[PDB]
RNA sequence: CAGAUCUUGGUGGAAGUAGCAAAUAUUCAAAUGAGAACUUUGAAGACUGAAGUGGGGAAAGGUUCCAUGUGAACAGCAGUUGGACAUGGGUUAGUCGAUCCUAAGAGAUAGGGAAGCUCCGUAUGAAAGUUGCACGAUUUUUCGUGCCUCCUAUCGAAAGGGAAUCCGGUUAAUAUUCCGGAACCAGAAGGUGGAAUCAACACGGCAACGUAAAUGAAGUUGGAGACGUCGGCGGGAGCCCUGGGAAGAGUUCUCUUUUCUUUUUAACAAACCAUUGAACUACCCUGAAAUCGGUUUAUCCGGAGCUAGGGUAUGGUGUUUGGAAGAGUUCAGCGCCUCAUGCUGAAUCCGGUGCGCUCUCGACGGCCCUUGAAAAUCCAACGGAAGAAUGGCCUUGUUUUCACAUCUGGUCGUACUCAUAACCGCAGCAGGUCUCCAAGGUGAACAGCCUCUAGUUGAUAGAACAAUGUAGAUAAGGGAAGUCGGCAAAAUGGAUCCGUAACUUCGGGAUAAGGAUUGGCUCUAAGGGUUGGACAACCAACUUAGAACUGGUACGGACAAGGGGAAUCUGACUGUCUAAUUAAAACAUAGCAUUGCGAUGGCCAGAAAGUGGUGUUGACGCAAUGUGAUU
């Protein structure tokens, strides 16, 4: 609400960083089948729950 | 069944509302000055205590042992005016507003804020318009018989203190409340006991009087004295019941 | 104009609460909202505040009196004052 | 006409959210948050406000000079002139009464 | 901002060490404002006479930095 | 339209939606009338046309709604002054 | 395995079917593009109509904010577009909050219970200790002791209390934070300087009291913080309205010296402050008042000292200035690839008004068996601890509660939505979610209706009006004959003037019932404010009443907006409940009555407790019941 604690802001920063597209080279690694990921979170679909 | 409202009144929600109250109305600590002579204080404030029908008197006293002024919270007697002098002790004059030992007062005197025991700092006759009458004295094993507002006779040690006069506030119960709002405002600053729902208007799970196709108690409302909580409702240990026309 | 045959101050209550209750309240409020004389200043300026406190204004005698619910002095208190005065005189003499 | 908004994140009309309309040198009508009004010190014996002392918040009195917070008199800035005079007369008369009481005792 | 009306007081406050810069402002009503930038306050003197303004400028400390806006 | 209303147009019974009190309070009208009457009474008293006693009587009468307007008050003052002068000249002999 | 309304998964007929219809509404042209009903631009027509579809916030969300690209999936139609996808960027504080304090409360510690998880308990039955002086010390200074005295854990509010910032400009996205200018607060140390001292720590006023300073340790006291609600009155700021001048724009068959936009002065600082607007508001001096006087819209004041005269204080959202025109705004020219966007010109002026709106202040009045927080912190007083110049002249102690000057002010939040798409409801759901500002006209009005600023034109579209529907209307004659039942609809409705019954608790009923009028135009009369030699030249105001004339015999012309009356049953009334079938005669209520209890107590609680509530209480009280106004 624009009035957030330091812990809340750090958690939001962590959530934002864990939302980026996956680089393709890691998926192309031999023996690595990361490929597509359903871990992607949208602000309007799945809430963080603090 | 279910726990009744009487059992639920053990605290919590049903605690007294004491935010706006100005302090306890204890007389004073029985010290050497009050035990051997008197001490003169000056009343400086007369204030209204919410939840109490009688005004309270803020009275300033000089500390005998320290350079300091002590303020008390006397229960104001009728005729008390700010700036007057009150005297507390054995040798105090028999004047309205003065605090004297009960045993040092003449028989038949009218007092207020009387102590049940020495040093109790006021127990009897504290409500507005109420007072205690000194019935008699008994020097041998010094005890004073007094008459309480309820009409009972109580024996107290002949060293308990009392305030000469009648508690201020007059007869407050002589005016009809006339409105549920007036009753609501009266009890709001006292506690959560209003309004009250009748037991016969309840269900059997709620009250012993609840249930039935008609609103009726079903059994006698006079219950024995040694009733368990939850069934001690109605008229507890009623010696008599009904309208009485003439008795002592 | 008279504006009221008998209700007087209780005209604010309309027709509710009953005639006897309105009459009793009318007497009480007439006593309650009355200017009284300061026993130390001699001016008819004593007014009630919060059911037992009576104060009079002016440059002097700003005393606050502990009185009755709606009268400065009650009959019972006056009788008690006379009784205490009598007892004090007997003890002194 | 121009309509204004609160300049702070307090969105309620509380006693600490007093605002005044100002016209800036840009033809802009906007709010200006202001503090509560000060209070003149009151007499300790009668409760009347004390003459010659400004009305300020409690912390604002620390920045004033000494003579602006008092009156050049005994009990100045704590009691009114009438209260001081009454105390002086009452003190002198009662001390005289004590002296005559002792002399009459002797 | 503070306003001065005494020529000698303005000269003294100009000769004071904290006085750093002076500004000359000419208005359409034939008035000249001398504004001294001190550490805490900006001091303004208003002069209505150009004859007096010229002598004030001459008597001002030449070591002081004075600019015209 | 405002000019026409100032001249006295569009002010009929069919153009009024609020009550007379709502359109113009009688309390405000009485306040203005009392202030006008008291101002005139003070002006006359400080000018010397009337004395303190006549001023006090007229002040109480104005508070009692004796005079409908300034003209009525002036006529009442003129009659009172004429009678007072008549008594003063009669008592000379 | 064929079943178990079997389990998991996949897939059918229904079926290209139901449907994608609330919230007035879109149209033309151009650009882009392969593709345009949905993108952008322009024009037109509209809506929200200031209690908004506007501008901001609290909670909640967390990057949705901005720029550049994309149109695989979502945007139940589409898409060149998006709160979608991808890549980067974006939140700058001594002054805004948190942080500090305390409220309801939470909760350690001592101690006591409990097998124990843990419970009670917060100066409690605790050896519960931080503040104040110099005893010693080279010498002009916080450490070792000397006897102290009711100190005390902490957490708990982004709406309570509180030290301090404004203006203009700037970005694609940040502004009381950045830039420019101009200020303020707190803390730390300590260069002047006048005052006074050849001896003590200033003067003035008959007073209220005033000043550029004008020594002050403990201890104590007082004040501020610090407080309800309603009603009227007066003042100020902003807005609204209005008369001129100036600049620009609109209309111009005709008329309109016309219509529309701008004409601005922040924090802070100084001097006045009843003048120019507003107390006799408080207090003081002279004087002593009945033939009592003064005085408010409102009835209060005076031998406890009126009226009157003269003073003192309270002092800004008031006045004159600085800030500050150098800013901003409007208009008009020159460079013309113009570059760091440069340069040259003007105006920004003089007046008025108010039962007007919002906010605020001042003096008042009413109400309470309701009297409407605490603490941190700051100030003042009583009191006198302590101090050392003297060769009549250099030299030091106070004055840094005078003025000026130096340094420092850490950490966390700051983007954006705040909702018919950024929160919750499975969703871009007609639901729900606290609050700030509120223009003009009509009108009593924050009603309804139209309009200005601002915003939007977003709710899949096209064609045609079949039955039956949903919503809105009308209808000759009859007028409830319909139906269980006047269900529904109609009818009445604003304002002014007449008139108003039974009954009644005398207060009501009552807007009872029942009648008349209402437009426009031209006038008349009355009700108020400074004013030149009892007169009186204008300016600036809204009402009320009446008359004539006139038209569709019409006029609260849209909107807005009581149907009324006669009886019975029941509940006295206001109020409350079965969220999502029952709002009632049910519950509650004041009133009335009964019962218990004087503290070693009544009632309630707890496993126990050196345990809790009533109880900051004391029979005019607490607790437990029944009935339900008044008579
Ligand atoms: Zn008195």
């Amino acid at each position: 609400p624009s009035h957030k604690s330091f812990r809340t802001k750090q958690k939001l920063a962590k959530a934002a960083r864990q939302n980026r597209p996956i680089p393709q080279w890691i998926r192309l690694r031999t023996g690595n089948t990361v490929h597509y990921n359903m871990k992607r979170r949208h602000w309007r679909r799945t809430k963080l729950n603090i | 069944g279910r726990v009744i409202r009487a059992q639920r009144k053990s605290g919590g929600i049903f605690q007294a509302h004491t935010r706006l109250r100005k302090g306890a109305a204890q007389l004073r600590t029985l010290d050497f000055a009050e035990r051997h002579g008197y001490i003169r204080g000056v009343v400086q404030k007369i204030i209204h205590d919410p939840g109490r029908g009688a005004p309270l008197a803020k009275v300033a006293f000089r500390n005998p042992y320290h350079y300091r002024t002590d303020v008390e919270t006397f229960v104001a007697t009728e005729g008390m005016y700010t700036g007057q002098f009150v005297y507390c002790g054995k040798n105090a004059a028999l004047t309205v507003g003065n605090v004297l030992p009960v045993g040092e007062m003449p028989e038949g005197t009218i007092i207020s804020n009387v102590e049940e025991k020495a040093g109790d700092r006021g127990a009897l006759g504290r409500s507005s318009g109420n007072y205690v009458i000194i019935v008699g004295h008994d020097v041998d094993t010094g005890k004073t018989r007094v008459k309480l507002p309820s009409g009972a006779k109580k024996v107290v040690p002949s060293s308990a203190r009392g305030v000469v006069g009648i508690v201020a506030g007059g007869g407050r119960i002589d005016k009809p409340l006339l409105k549920a709002g007036r009753a609501f405002h009266k009890y709001r600053v006292k506690r959560n006991c209003w309004p009250r729902t009748r037991g016969v208007a309840m269900n059997p799970v709620d009250h012993p009087h609840g249930g039935g196709n008609h609103q009726h108690v079903g059994h006698s409302t006079t219950v024995p004295r040694q009733s368990a909580p939850g069934q001690k409702v109605g008229l507890i240990a009623a010696r008599r019941t009904g309208l009485l026309r003439g008795a002592a | 104009t008279k504006r009221t045959k008998k209700v007087g101050v209780t005209g604010k209550y309309g027709v509710r609460y009953g005639a006897s209750l309105r009459r009793d309240v009318r007497k009480i409020e007439v006593q309650q909202h009355s200017r009284y004389q300061c026993p130390f200043c001699g001016r008819n300026t004593v007014k009630r505040t919060a059911a037992g406190i009576w104060c009079c204004n002016g440059k002097g005698c700003k005393k606050v009196l502990a009185g009755g619910a709606w009268t400065v002095t009650t009959a019972a208190a006056t009788s008690a004052r006379s009784t205490i005065r009598r007892l004090r005189e007997m003890v002194e003499v | 006409a121009q309509r204004v908004t609160y300049r702070r994140r307090l969105a309620y009309n509380t006693r600490s959210n007093k605002t005044r309309i100002i016209k800036t040198p840009g033809n802009n009508i906007r709010y200006l948050h202001i503090k509560k009004l000060g209070t003149i010190p009151r007499c300790g014996d009668t409760g009347v406000p004390l003459q010659g002392i400004p009305a300020l918040r409690p912390r604002e009195f620390a920045r004033l000079s000494h003579n602006q917070k008092k009156v050049q008199r005994a009990y100045g800035g704590c009691l009114s002139a009438n209260a001081v005079k009454d105390r002086i007369v009452r003190a002198f008369l009662i001390e005289e009464q004590k002296i005559v009481k002792q002399k009459l005792k002797q | 901002p503070r306003q001065i009306s005494d020529i000698k007081q303005f000269l003294e406050i100009a000769r004071r060490k904290d006085a750093t810069s002076a500004r000359i402002k000419k208005n359409t009503n034939k008035d000249v404002k001398f504004k001294l930038r001190c550490s805490k306050y900006l001091y303004t003197l208003v002069v209505a006479d150009a004859k007096k303004a010229e002598k004030l400028r001459q008597s001002l400390p030449p070591d002081l930095t004075v600019t015209e806006v | 339209t405002h000019a026409a209303k100032r001249l006295g147009r569009h002010t009929g019974y069919g153009k009024r939606k609020g009550t007379a009190e709502a359109r113009m309070p009688s309390t405000v009208v009485w306040m203005r009338r009392q202030r006008v009457l008291r101002r005139l009474l003070r002006k006359y008293r400080e000018s010397g046309k009337i004395d303190k006693h006549l001023y006090h009587t007229l002040y109480l009468e104005a508070k009692g709604n004796t005079f409908k307007h300034k003209r009525a008050l002036i006529e009442h003052i003129q009659r009172a002054k004429a009678e007072a002068n008549r008594t003063k000249l009669i008592q000379e002999q």
